[PDB]
């Protein structure tokens, strides 16, 4: 399958190395590239690093530039994420993530379980001004998102990720357009949204539905998220 | 974009996997298998190796890695996909000996040896294999020259055959068989005898392939 | 005995054939549209050329976005080519190197690959595990596949050496209709817009219509000379353009049945290997074997452009359903995607 | 005896 | 005993370079363009070299016909210079490769592919041309001017002694003609004499054919390949084996008139490698009969 | 048997001409007709018959 | 030393360019040849800008010979010749292109461009054999320093070499400058003169691919004026101040300012490679 098994972690003091090799069921893992997203327990996602297919280009958070380096093992199907040196602010969620890349790709679409990491206790801008409001079902929620520079190229496409993870769980891939729905996913969820203003519009208010929501932009490589809005069923 | 710089990333890749692999195909030796009658190229295919229209047949022999194309069950028109072979370094025909007093066995008006030669001179003069080469086989040479004592060559064809000895026989028939070939400078056939003898076949084939790939450097270089 | 007076029957039903065909026959498409339009020359440039193929490259058909691009080769390769971006999306390993056909389904999930190991191979592009599997092998034909067009979804009809046109379908791989009929070898295959008919082109040079499902020849298409090499069909219509190694791109009527006129030069000498009409049928772009490529005047024949400069013989042309390219997938290992 | 042969022509040996 | 004066060299010998000019800019010329318009790189080197190693002559024409005037620049001296003898090295250089890239492809059918995939065109080309400049650099950094006889006129004349032993300049200019000999006409005609032969007898083996076409293929081939052989032999041979006799002449002390023999032959062995060199194209090159198709 | 294989041959060609036969034949003045018809009426939005705007070609 | 400097910035600038053009240009197959002529022109002016730099850097020293300075007097002429012909012939086609685009493809139907830049090149190789034949070195007031000078009183008397050498000059100055830099004006003042009867395309974004192909040579003979014309208006200065009494301050300006106005006179030979990419 592509379950994957993040492995590593641990109650490791600040300053240390720790491997994070999270294991693939097979996917063809040399051609799909990884990704490195992390979230502290009282914060939202923020995405830690990425490399292409087959090593090609490596890209890091500049937080995390010199002190985490990644690298995958293709024939054994896995990526190892080494820290250099671990601070406070380390303390987060590691969720590695699937993307492929082409016209037809669905990226970011299957993240893993993850890992935590209990250490110690000029880019677009995802405002995602929502929180966790109280909403009964079969209602039109509509979580909006913003941005800074305008999501739309010259290919005619707004790189938007809208994501839905309920508490402790791992998110799956809704929109990866704005406009396209992932797989696993009803017609009901759609962005809609406009060259710089974003929604996500759920007719049908359901249990799964009730979780936060995460939108991002792949613009840029340094990956920027919002703030989580849990929709509790109530 | 990142993803467009992703998409382009994945795209060298394709063109690395494509370029290795054709790289591959081109050491790749690839010989056609033309067996004018079912009759002796099971045979000989079989010394060779040891309801698709294409069975291809692969092995190494000396470090030399041979495709053979086997296109005896294709029942259709020939000249449709005969371009496809346009590239092949050589051509395998297998044609039996021991097919005259037969005369085909349903038609009773053409020798398997006249449709043999039909089939042999249009693969020679054809347009596509200007210059290929053909490994020529012939098959059965054992019951041939059993039962050409007891009835001579002339039978096949009403010229004079040469004597009944075997000797005459397999002469005449590999002149009348080389002699179809209009482009003899720049195609020569490998007659041969084929015989139980499976890996001296074999290598027969192996020296007939030396010997293409050797003119073939030969035009290829500074010369010629 | 009694065939041949059987045979004398088929001989006088035919001549009453004919005879309907003189009566209904009396003006040609030219004595309609004799100077409507004159095209002049709309000679197109190369915009794009794809070079992944290093073999001699048979088929290629557009997709229903009329962006991205399937093509086979010789080498097992059957790379989707994004043409607006001169991009490789999948390449896919092909059991046969002997491919002469390849199709895009129009859900834009699926190509079929057929070939001369008589097997019309479906794959499935957009994968969970991310790399292109086959779905079926579908088998049955006694002879090469000529052409494997995607007649919906699931439901694919085909075109084999076999002198039957076979329908096939991915979700149960059995034979749903023979369409049996032809004499010679049937070469390529175009179907309906609407897609409830399909013609066949065989190497008896006979055009010859069936319906989708559960039909036999409603109409008989004769008048060529050699053979059918290349078929297509008009882009909403009663239209067809036929053709053949005789140099004529003639192109024959349904509701009437009839031969309306031939694209016949005196320069030219060679044959037509692939045909697809342009977008309202307006114009005729034929591919030929002379490593040249042109396109007439649907209504007018005549010289409405010339697309040549390819250096082996054009072997695929199909044009997208945007009408805003025409891709030109010749013997020489590149894909020039013309305007 | 003395030219060493680096003169006339281009060749300095 | 000198005697170094042979009026009827005076005129003679640059009437040749003349002539050496004008074959060997317009053969190499012709071949060069029809490449423009494997073995071909190696085919498009050796003519760039040749017709580099021509053109800069009448610089030299001059310096012969007006008695050691020179006067077609200063530094010109060790311009041309340079070129003439990196050019002369890639030349020779060139046929070992080619040669080598042909031996390779008919001696091994597949045995020598990887070898003659790894040579390539243009990485062979390469670093054969990086050692024609770096066997070729002393050329510049030497090739001093003026001072015809330290007085006079100016004459293009060499200060062995500048980079090497101030004592002995005649030592650095002995060894220099020794790696020059040892580096560009010994061990060079060495590949083609070995791996021609092997060419040869690879023909002789593989192409033993009674036939009519069979036999004008052993003659055409054997032909061509001792001719080869036999040019490069019979043009570098009496140049480089003069240089090595007159070295001794400096050593040994032969009687004056072998000497005055060496002298007055110095100019014309050069004029016949200049010219064999200005011929390779059409015998090497152009010989090829589809280049040569390509060509007409 | 091979009569029986004619007699099958002779029996479907026919049927088969018959049912051509039965196919009812529009005029072809009428079919040219349509077909010019279909041309002006979709040859505006063709960018092989009149060049579309040089901006929004993506080639 | 800022002229020496000047020769030898444009040397590695142009000689960059121009071969990438010109090899750019060939590959990419009546205009395409033009550009490609006034970029091989450009070329025979590099191979001989570093000799030229050495010629001026001590005091118009050039020791390399009679010959060499006077085949590079031909080139540095020849060059900037077929430059302002090759401008004036595609500027032929460009205009007549403008006001009647049918009546463009007769001229090159009667005139190919091929056989254009031929005669074109022919003709500024005749009108520079003067500057060839006359430049011959030597010690001028027995000057240590070898300069091939200007030697008019070869081909005419020694009271008539001035006279020969004024007429020269404003010759030279006439058929290089001042009759094709006119012709080409009146090709634009009839470029104008259509663009005034069409409005509609006046604008510069509205006709991007006929203004480009005229902005690329509108910026191409802006700069080609720019930098000859001072080398020109000082040439003929000098000879105006000659004959005709202008003050000697004046005249002693020109002595100061000519090595200025050729060395960016020659700028040009690096700009055009940089105007056409």
């Amino acid at each position: 399958d592509v379950q994957l098994v993040e492995s590593g972690g641990g109650l490791v003091q600040p300053g240390g190395s720790r491997k994070l090799s999270c294991s693939a069921s097979g996917f063809a893992f040399s051609s799909f590239g990884m990704h490195w997203v992390r979230q502290a327990p009282e914060k939202g996602l923020e995405w830690v690093a990425y490399i292409s297919s087959g090593s090609g280009t490596i890209y890091y958070a500049d937080t995390v530039k010199g002190r985490f380096t990644i690298s995958r093992d293709d024939p054994k199907n896995t990526l190892f994420l080494q820290m250099t040196s671990l601070r406070s602010e380390d303390t987060a969620m590691y969720y590695c993530v699937r993307s492929i890349y082409y016209y037809g790709s669905s990226p970011f679409d299957f993240w893993g379980q993850g890992t935590t990491l209990t250490v110690s206790s000029s880019d677009i801008v995802m405002t995602q001004a929502t929180s966790s409001v109280p909403v009964t079902p079969g209602e039109s929620v509509s979580i909006s998102c913003r941005s800074s520079k305008s999501l739309l190229h010259s290919n005619g496409n707004t790189y938007l990720y809208w994501f839905l993870q309920r508490p402790g769980q791992s998110p799956q891939l809704l929109i990866y357009r704005m406009s396209n729905l992932a797989s696993g996913v009803p017609d009901r969820f759609s962005g809609s949204g406009s060259g710089t203003a974003f929604t996500l519009t759920i007719s049908r208010l359901e249990a799964e539905d009730v979780g936060v929501y995460y939108c991002m932009q792949h613009l840029e490589y340094p990956l920027t998220f919002g703030a989580g809005t849990k929709l509790e069923l109530k | 974009s990142a993803e467009d710089k992703a998409a382009v990333e994945r795209s060298k890749m394709i063109d690395r996997n494509l370029r290795e692999d054709g790289e591959k195909a081109a050491r790749e030796v690839k010989l056609l298998l033309l067996g004018a009658g079912e009759s002796g190229k099971n045979t000989i295919v079989k010394q060779m190796k040891i309801t698709t229209g294409i069975v291809e047949t692969h092995f190494t022999f000396k470090d030399l890695h041979f495709k053979m194309f086997d296109v005896g069950a294709q029942r259709s028109e020939r000249k449709k996909w005969i371009h496809c072979f346009e590239g092949v370094t050589a051509i395998i025909f297998c044609v039996a000996l021991s097919d005259y007093d037969l005369v085909l066995a349903e038609d009773e008006e053409m020798n398997r040896m006249h449709e043999s030669m039909k089939l042999f001179d249009s693969i020679c003069n054809n347009k596509w294999f200007t210059d290929t080469s053909i490994i020529l086989f012939l098959n059965k040479k054992d019951l041939f020259e059993e039962k050409i004592k007891k009835s001579p060559l002339t039978i096949c064809y009403p010229e004079y055959a040469g004597s009944n000895t075997y000797e005459e026989a397999a002469a005449y028939i590999q002149c009348q068989f080389e002699d179809l070939n209009k482009r003899k400078d720049t195609k020569e056939i490998y007659t041969h005898f084929t015989c139980s003898t499976d890996t001296k076949n074999v290598q027969f084939v192996f020296d007939a392939v030396t010997d293409v790939i050797i003119k073939n450097n030969l035009k290829d270089c500074g010369l010629f | 005995s009694e065939l041949d007076q059987l045979r004398q029957e088929a001989e006088q039903l035919k001549n009453q054939i004919r005879d309907a065909r003189k009566a209904c026959a009396d003006a040609t498409l030219s004595q309609i549209t004799n100077n409507i339009d004159p095209v002049g020359r709309i000679q197109m440039r190369t915009r794009r050329t794809l070079r992944g193929h290093l073999a001699k490259i048979y088929a290629m058909h557009w997709g229903t976005d009329s962006r991205l691009l399937v093509s086979a080769s010789q080498d097992g390769k059957l790379i989707i080519w994004d043409s607006y971006t001169t991009n490789k999306v999948h390449a896919i390993p092909l059991r046969s190197s002997w491919v002469m056909t390849c199709a895009y389904a129009p859900s834009g999930n699926y190509v079929a690959c057929g070939g001369l190991d008589n097997i019309c191979s479906i794959y499935n592009l957009k994968t969970r595990e991310g790399n292109v599997r086959v779905s079926r092998e579908l088998a049955g034909h006694t002879g090469y596949l000529s052409c494997c067009r995607f007649l919906d979804d699931n439901q694919i009809v085909t075109s084999s050496g076999d002198t039957t046109c076979a329908l096939w379908d991915i979700e149960t791989g059995q034979q749903t209709t023979t369409f049996t009929g032809h004499t010679g070898d049937v070469m390529s295959l175009s179907l309906a817009p609407d897609t409830r008919l399909f013609v066949s082109g065989a190497c008896d040079a006979s055009a010859k219509l069936w319906d989708v499902r559960e039909g036999m020849c409603r109409q008989t298409f004769t008048g060529h000379e050699s053979d059918i090499n290349a078929i297509c069909f008009f882009p909403n219509g009663n239209a067809f353009a036929t053709g053949s190694d005789d140099a004529t791109c003639r192109l024959f009527d349904l509701r009437a049945d009839q031969e309306l006129m031939t694209y016949s030069h005196d320069n030219i000498i060679c044959g037509i290997t692939s045909v697809s009409f342009s977008k309202s049928g307006r114009l005729l772009l034929a591919g030929y074997d002379d490593f040249n490529c042109n396109v007439w005047d649907a209504l007018k024949a005549d010289r409405a452009g010339v697309l040549a400069g390819h250096d082996n013989r054009v072997s695929c042309l199909g044009v997208t359903d945007d009408g805003m390219a025409v891709a030109t997938g010749s013997w020489d290992s590149f894909l020039k995607i013309w305007n | 005896q003395r030219p060493r042969l680096s003169h006339k022509g281009p060749m300095p040996f | 005993c000198e005697y170094t004066d042979w009026k009827s060299s005076g005129a003679l010998i640059p009437a040749i370079y003349m002539l050496v000019f004008l074959l060997g800019t317009t053969g190499n010329g012709l071949v060069l363009w029809t490449v423009f318009r494997s073995a071909d790189i190696f085919i498009a080197s050796l003519a760039v070299a040749d017709l580099t190693f021509v053109v800069t002559l009448p610089l030299w024409a001059t310096y012969t016909y007006r008695d050691y005037d020179w006067p077609f620049g200063t530094f010109f001296c060790k311009l041309s210079s340079y070129l003439i003898f990196v050019n002369m090295y890639a030349s020779v250089f060139c046929l070992t490769g080619l040669s080598f890239d042909r031996y390779l492809a008919i001696v091994r059918p597949v045995a020598n592919a990887r070898l003659r995939l790894r040579v390539s065109g243009a990485v062979a080309t390469a670093v054969l041309w990086v050692l024609a400049a770096l066997l070729a650099m002393p050329v510049m950094v030497l090739r001093t001017t003026g001072d015809l006889e330290n007085t006079t006129k100016v004459q293009c004349y060499m200060d062995y002694s500048m980079v090497a032993t101030v004592s002995s300049e005649w030592a650095w200019e002995v060894g220099l003609g020794v790696s020059s000999t040892t580096v560009g006409f010994v061990v060079p005609f060495t590949i083609m004499l070995t791996c021609y032969f092997f060419i040869a007898q690879t023909i002789a083996g593989h192409f033993r054919k009674e036939r009519i076409e069979g036999l004008r293929k052993r003659r055409r081939l054997l032909s061509i390949i001792v001719v080869l052989v036999v040019t490069f032999a019979l043009c570098w041979m009496p140049y480089h084996l003069v240089k090595t006799l007159y070295m001794l002449g400096s050593l040994l002390h032969w009687p004056c008139d072998f000497d005055l023999f060496l002298m007055n032959i110095f100019p014309y062995c050069t004029c016949i490698s200049y010219v064999n060199s200005c011929l390779n194209p059409f015998l090497y090159a152009f010989f090829d009969p589809r280049f040569r198709q390509a060509c007409t | 048997s091979n009569n029986t294989a004619s007699i099958a041959q002779a029996r479907k060609l026919v049927e088969q001409l018959k049912m051509e036969a039965n196919i009812d034949r529009i005029k072809v003045s009428k079919a040219a007709a349509d077909l010019m018809a279909y041309c002006e009426a979709h040859a505006k939005e063709d960018p092989l018959l009149t060049p579309v705007p040089a901006s929004e070609n993506p080639f």
